């Protein structure tokens, strides 16, 4: 049959694959160490991909892009955007960055500070002093324009991000998976002091701990496309596809065709697919701005089921065939 | 992009291109570990036929 | 002119060594019997092909070559196959019963019986030479012979010629290719005592060849003929420089100086194309071959340079290939390719033209195409072939799995952990030259 | 290049004399000595087994070694009895009495000298020897107890020669008397130490492969010897005929051997049928790897394999065997050890055996052949817990405490197997 191995036992997705993959008796789960697999749940960390592709007899596929972290790392992501000619320093999606030590760019960031709003963020501290800043990193990170104009859900005044999950699958394929999710604050958005950071930072678990009335709008602070589209539609007189998602899907479809010829597996001795976690914001003009990419995401729980039986049908079963919720990003 | 040391021949020709600029054991020995060798291996035999003799 | 001599060691060494030496005669119009009727001289000279062939009176032109073998049956074809004639008897040594797989077989136990007439027989070569250059070693890795003779000649050159190159064709193991289950051990024995003595060496991987058979010959299950014959294209695009007239490698030296800045990081990647089946053809450019290069599937030995980085590169082309048409295709690649120096090299290429197309053997699977180049590219990346042949090392080791073999024939066992902790520091200057940091 | 061949005692010659006959008809040998064959690939490597005689004959590397006469008798008088050299019969009057200790250290021993005169006459002869091979059952006396002290003696003889035996385990289900574990016992301690491959053999694989697979009601000491010439034929193609593998004997137990001890190997043929129907390729290699093609009674599937080899012989899809070898390796994916890198072997020779258009022969380095030698040492200790049949022993010198030592000898290597079934 088809065999497969497991080397991120902390991945909730690939569980969940794992999990599908052997209820449909076509697949059998190998020692981590076994080399004669068809398909690898790889380590998030120092993947062997130099092992891969060399057993006689064997199609050899792994979950990850080799070269993606240039993508999912936040130095990398500020580094590729501005020395790609397709992305270009000119971008208009991407907050302006810099790169800045302990190839430093500490210079040209107080240059474009001193020519300023001027609050930034590093990265977590934010900021209006560049002194604060700058110490803090002493104490490799990124400076980011901070979006000081944030589009705000009502009732609240309350920030969010939106996370789009993204399948790339081994003919480089880009599948937009249907079902975002918008992960909001619940304490409202307060400009006059970023020391409080819990209406700043939209992470889950940052809500969950520091935040009263955590989940008092929508459950586990999570909105969903449904919701936001009928808030939008309400509020705004306009839907979550035309004012927000051709931007993203833009977005996307941008940074993967930029790391395509260093990265796709078309004509290599192994095959790679990879989902990445895409997160966006959206400032009060309606206008999308990419924070960072996330190489190893973790899902919503009310769309695990769906997103790993995706997984399955488009990256895993389109290379072993056994016995549309995406999107599909042309280019 | 500039070529630089053009040579022709009637075989052919060389040049190159430049796109960017940048920024033992003696002989005693070997046989020492050569007839160390032998030494383990003699060893080695001698204690079969010590064996066998027994 | 400056002569080299060459050394076939083990089946595998042999068998290639044929193959070269068949289509040297061809590209040099030298007929099985060794006679040349273009060579004008007669019984002498300085020509370029001199480098490879001496003269006798009577006009042959015979191999500055040895064939070392531990068992007959290998090099027993040689002397009565179709270039029986070519070769003195004394360059043809065989031994008795072979070297098993076993390194510790090659190296101590038989070699030692064998290794100062194979040197009689090299030196008897070298005196007829004004002007030796060195050599050329042709062995595998996994072979008892081709791993543990060669290390032991190659120390011994040393000895003897210490002023002089040694450049090494060796084969890489991979099952897809007959092998035997310790040629993991092998490998790693002969290239940590080997390498200080190499100054050159060109890997080629048994699985590229099998796959480039399979895959553009339509050969379904290749024979030893069917790779060695696409293995001695490669190798005679390589020593094109040594027997024609040209002005880019033409010393052994000069594949040191252009493709080696460090001495212990000496293994070049190998890129041919194009390989066309003879059964089929469009001609390709000089843009589409150039492309192919930096295609995975034509290496010698596969790993992804997209993820290492380049010390060095040469492009050595054959046929009708015009310098003006080389820049074009490489300022096209250049924009199109992830191709990456580390930060103290020329981010260059140097080139080399021969205006002679290949030669291929005629019945052969290779169809005779117009133009080809053979890439020769220093990149951090075929330390994944070193990084695969020690992990199947270690999970044998850890065992101790065969090891007693090994030590039977007077080897110590830390033999092989000192041989293992070179590979791993081999390892560790590949990744010092080639990676930069990734943010935790 | 040469091999020298030997076989002992009444099990030993008439399985010798029927690889005899089998191979000969392979390689064109009539049974005068005369070659008929019609390819030079007969030809080739005759030599490994086989001297050139002056009137173009070609005659067996072969020395017949017994304590009584008749099965001897019955060799020369065999199908192929003529074409061994009669000098290389070497035999005494006096019998072995089923009985290990005459055959090692007293009838065994006023004949041995004679034998290694023999041996040394044809080792004498060889251009260069690869080694011995011995064919003999472990539980009678003659080919166990003699065969043994024949295989120390050439070993101080001839110390860094490569030394095989086909050897043939005792069942209480095809016994001829209830001293067999004992002679068992004794001659296994005597094989880990002195040779590099042995073929086991087990009398009840066989006799259940007769009776279960190949519907033979009633089976006979030839039908089951019919099935060891095959497999003997079978691990001998890559020494006998020209391939591209170019193995020898060192070779062979270089790349079978991980660890000196663990040298005994469950052999296995296919096809066994009870015909003239096409063998595919998928049939070929799902039964080679199926317990009831093997010819030792152990559960593979109880074990773990640490190196096997799969010949194939006949015309066929070099590409079907690959797919196939790929198939059964994921069938059985738990069954291999993970820490030798590509450790099974798949080898083809063009030459069919007679009367088939292809088959395969198996042989696997298991850790379930711990079961063969557990359940000799269970009927080895169930007697000598209360001493019995031990006086046909001690009668002969031996004292009781060379049986503790022997068992405990056994019970080693059992626990060695186990160790590594679990790595
Ligand atoms: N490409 C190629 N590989 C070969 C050839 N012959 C053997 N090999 C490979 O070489 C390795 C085996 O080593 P050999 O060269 O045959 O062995 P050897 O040097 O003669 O040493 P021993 O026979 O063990 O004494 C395996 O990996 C084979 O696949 C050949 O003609 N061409
Ligand atoms: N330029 C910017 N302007 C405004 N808010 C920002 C910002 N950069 C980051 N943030 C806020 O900080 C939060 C976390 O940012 P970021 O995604 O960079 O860290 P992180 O990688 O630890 C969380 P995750 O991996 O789930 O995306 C985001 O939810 C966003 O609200
Ligand atoms: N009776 C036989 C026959 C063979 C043979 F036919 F050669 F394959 C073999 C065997 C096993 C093997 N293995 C490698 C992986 C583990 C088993 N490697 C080889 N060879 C033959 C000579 O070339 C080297 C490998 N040979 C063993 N016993
Ligand atoms: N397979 C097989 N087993 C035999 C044959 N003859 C005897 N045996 C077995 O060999 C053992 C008896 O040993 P035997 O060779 O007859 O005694 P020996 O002459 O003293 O060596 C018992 O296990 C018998 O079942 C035979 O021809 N074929
Ligand atoms: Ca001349
Ligand atoms: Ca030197
Ligand atoms: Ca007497
Ligand atoms: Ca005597
Ligand atoms: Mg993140
Ligand atoms: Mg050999
Ligand atoms: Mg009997």
């Amino acid at each position: 049959m088809y065999t497969f191995v497991v080397r991120d036992e902390n991945s909730s997705v690939y569980a969940e694959v794992s999990r599908l993959l052997l209820a449909t008796g076509q697949w059998k789960r190998l020692r981590k160490d076994n080399p004669r697999f068809n398909l690898m749940l790889g380590e998030r960390n120092r993947l062997p991909f130099g092992r891969l592709g060399h057993e006689p007899g064997l199609v050899q596929l792994v979950n990850y892009y080799r070269g993606a972290d240039k993508l999912c790392r936040k130095a990398s992501l500020v580094k590729l955007i501005k020395t790609s000619p397709e992305l270009s320093e000119s971008c208009t999606w991407f907050p302006e960055s810099y790169v800045i030590y302990p190839t430093d760019e500490r210079e040209v960031f107080l240059a474009a500070y001193n020519r300023r709003g001027n609050v930034w963020i590093a990265k977590i501290l934010i900021s209006s002093e560049a002194s604060e800043l700058l110490d803090f990193i002493d104490e490799v990170h990124v400076i980011q324009k901070y979006l000081e104009k944030p589009l705000l859900l009502e009732p609240g005044h309350r920030k969010f991000d939106i996370r789009s999950w993204v399948l790339v699958d081994h003919l480089y394929n880009i599948y937009l998976y249907r079902e975002g999710v918008l992960r909001t604050s619940s304490e409202p958005y307060n400009s006059a002091n970023f020391q409080d950071k819990t209406c700043h930072l939209t992470n889950h678990c940052i809500q969950k701990e520091y935040s009263k009335n955590y989940g008092r709008y929508e459950e586990g602070n999570e909105m969903f496309f449904e919701e936001f589209n009928q808030y939008l539609m309400d509020a705004l007189n306009t839907t979550l596809e035309n004012s927000i998602l051709l931007q993203i899907k833009h977005i996307i479809r941008s940074c993967l065709m930029c790391i395509e010829p260093a990265i796709s597996t078309k004509h290599l001795h192994y095959q790679s697919f990879q989902l990445f976690g895409f997160d966006f914001m959206v400032d009060e003009e309606l206008k999308v701005w990419l924070i960072e990419v996330n190489g190893a995401p973790a899902c919503a729980q009310k769309l695990y089921a769906e997103l790993c039986q995706g997984i399955v049908d488009v990256a895993i079963s389109s290379v072993f065939p056994l016995a549309s919720i995406f999107i599909k990003l042309h280019h | 992009m500039e070529v630089i040391e053009l040579n022709k021949c009637t075989s052919g020709q060389s040049f190159e291109v430049i796109l960017k600029p940048p920024s033992d054991p003696s002989l005693e020995e070997i046989q020492k570990k050569l007839e160390a060798a032998e030494e383990r291996r003699k060893y080695q035999e001698a204690e079969l036929l010590k064996h066998l003799a027994e | 002119m400056r002569e080299c001599i060459s050394i076939h060691v083990g089946q595998a060494g042999v068998q290639i060594g044929n193959a070269c030496w068949e289509l040297y005669c061809l590209e040099h119009g030298i007929q099985p019997d060794g006679q040349m009727p273009s060579d004008k001289t007669i019984g002498g000279g300085d020509d370029s092909f001199n480098t490879f062939f001496s003269e006798t009176g009577a006009g042959k032109h015979v191999p500055r070559a040895v064939f070392v073998d531990l068992e007959p049956t290998v090099i027993d074809e040689v002397r009565t196959g179709t270039y029986r004639q070519l070769f003195h008897p004394e360059q043809l040594i065989t031994g008795k019963e072979d070297a098993a797989n076993n390194y510790a077989r090659g190296h101590y136990t038989i070699g030692k019986e064998i290794i100062d007439l194979v040197l009689d027989r090299i030196r008897k070569l070298a005196d007829q030479c004004t002007g030796l250059q060195g050599f050329l070693v042709f062995h595998s890795f996994g072979g008892g012979t081709g791993s543990g003779f060669t290390s032991l000649l190659m120390e011994r050159l040393s000895v003897d010629y210490g002023k002089k190159s040694k450049l090494e064709f060796s084969i890489y193991p991979a099952p897809q290719v007959s092998t035997a289950v310790v040629e993991p051990y092998n490998s790693i024995l002969t290239t940590h005592t080997t390498l200080e003595h190499s100054d050159c060496a060109f890997m080629v991987d048994n699985e590229a060849i099998y796959d480039i058979c399979r895959r553009n010959l339509d050969i379904e299950r290749p024979t030893y003929t069917n790779l060695n014959r696409l293995i001695s294209q490669i190798v005679s695009s390589i020593t094109a420089s040594l027997r024609f007239d040209g002005a880019l490698n033409v010393d052994l030296t000069e594949f040191q100086t252009n493709l080696v800045p460090y001495p212990r990081i000496h293994f070049p990647l190998a890129t041919y194309a194009p390989v066309i089946s003879a059964e089929k053809h469009e001609q390709l450019s000089v843009a589409e071959i150039t492309n192919a290069c930096f295609e995975p599937a034509n290496q010698m030995v596969k790993c992804d340079p997209r993820h290492g980085k380049y010390m060095a590169c040469c492009l050595l082309y054959r046929g009708d290939v015009v310098p003006k048409d080389v820049n074009a295709a490489i300022a096209t690649i250049k924009t199109k390719r992830s191709i990456q120096f580390v930060d103290w090299c020329p981010t260059g290429f140097k080139v080399g033209i021969n205006y002679q197309p290949p030669t291929v053997v005629p019945g052969g699977d290779l169809a005779k195409v117009q133009r080809a180049v053979c890439m020769l590219s220093n990149t951090t990346a075929i330390a994944e072939a070193w990084a695969r042949l020690d992990h199947k090392f270690d999970l044998m080791y850890a065992k101790r799995a065969f090891v007693h073999w090994y030590v039977g024939e007077g080897m110590e066992e830390g033999e092989f952990s000192e041989a293992r902790e070179d590979m791993a520091a081999l390892e560790k200057d590949y990744e010092e030259v080639g990676v930069d940091s990734v943010e935790g | 290049r040469e091999i020298v061949h030997i076989q002992a005692g009444q099990c030993g010659n008439q399985i010798g004399a029927k690889f005899w006959e089998v191979i000969s008809d392979e390689h064109g040998i009539d049974p005068t000595g005369s070659y008929h064959g019609d390819s030079d690939l007969q030809l080739e490597r005759i030599n490994v087994y086989y001297n050139e005689a002056t009137g173009n004959k070609y005659v067996p590397r072969a020395i017949l070694v017994d304590l009584e006469p008749g099965t001897m008798d019955s060799v020369r008088s065999g199908p192929f009895g003529q074409i061994f050299r009669p000098d290389n019969f070497v035999f005494g009057q006096s019998g072995a009495g089923n009985n290990w200790a005459k055959g090692h250290y007293t009838e065994g021993a006023e004949l041995v000298d004679s034998v290694l005169d023999v041996v040394r006459k044809e080792s004498e002869s060889c251009d260069c020897l690869q080694g011995f091979q011995l064919t003999h059952s472990l539980g009678g006396g003659t080919g166990s107890g003699m065969g043994t002290l024949l295989i120390s003696k050439i070993r101080e003889e001839y110390p860094d020669r490569i030394m095989n035996t086909f050897s043939v385990m005792p069942s209480p289900k095809v016994s001829d008397t209830v001293v067999e574990p004992y002679n068992a016992t004794l001659s296994v301690h005597q094989l880990v130490e002195n040779t590099d491959e042995t073929y086991c053999i087990d009398n009840e694989a066989l006799y259940d492969i007769c009776f279960r697979t190949l519907k033979l009601t009633t089976p006979t000491y030839g039908d089951l010897n019919h099935l060891v010439s095959a497999t003997m034929s079978g691990v001998t193609t890559c020494l006998r005929f020209p391939g591209q593998l170019n193995a020898d004997l060192r070779k062979l137990a270089v790349n079978m051997v991980p660890f000196p001890r663990l040298h005994f190997f469950m052999p296995g043929f296919a096809p066994l049928t009870s015909q003239y129907r096409a063998l595919t390729v998928p049939e070929l290699t799902q039964q080679m790897f199926d317990s009831k093609n093997m010819m030792a009674a152990c559960d593979p599937r109880h074990g773990r394999y640490l190196t096997v080899a799969a010949i194939f012989r006949g015309r066929m899809s070099m590409k079907e065997v690959d797919e196939q070898m790929l198939n059964v390796q994921n069938k059985n994916s738990s069954y291999f050890v993970e820490w030798i890198p590509n450790n099974v072997k798949t080898a083809v020779c063009d030459i069919p055996p007679r009367g088939l258009k292809m088959s395969a022969t198996f042989i696997g380095n298991s850790t379930a052949i711990q079961e063969l030698f557990k359940r000799i040492s269970e009927q080895f200790t169930a007697m000598f817990r209360r001493k019995a049949f031990l006086h046909w022993y001690t009668g002969e010198g031996m004292d009781e405490m060379e049986f503790t030592e022997a068992e405990s000898n056994m019970n080693d290597l059992v626990s060695e197997y186990q160790q590594y079934q679990d790595a």
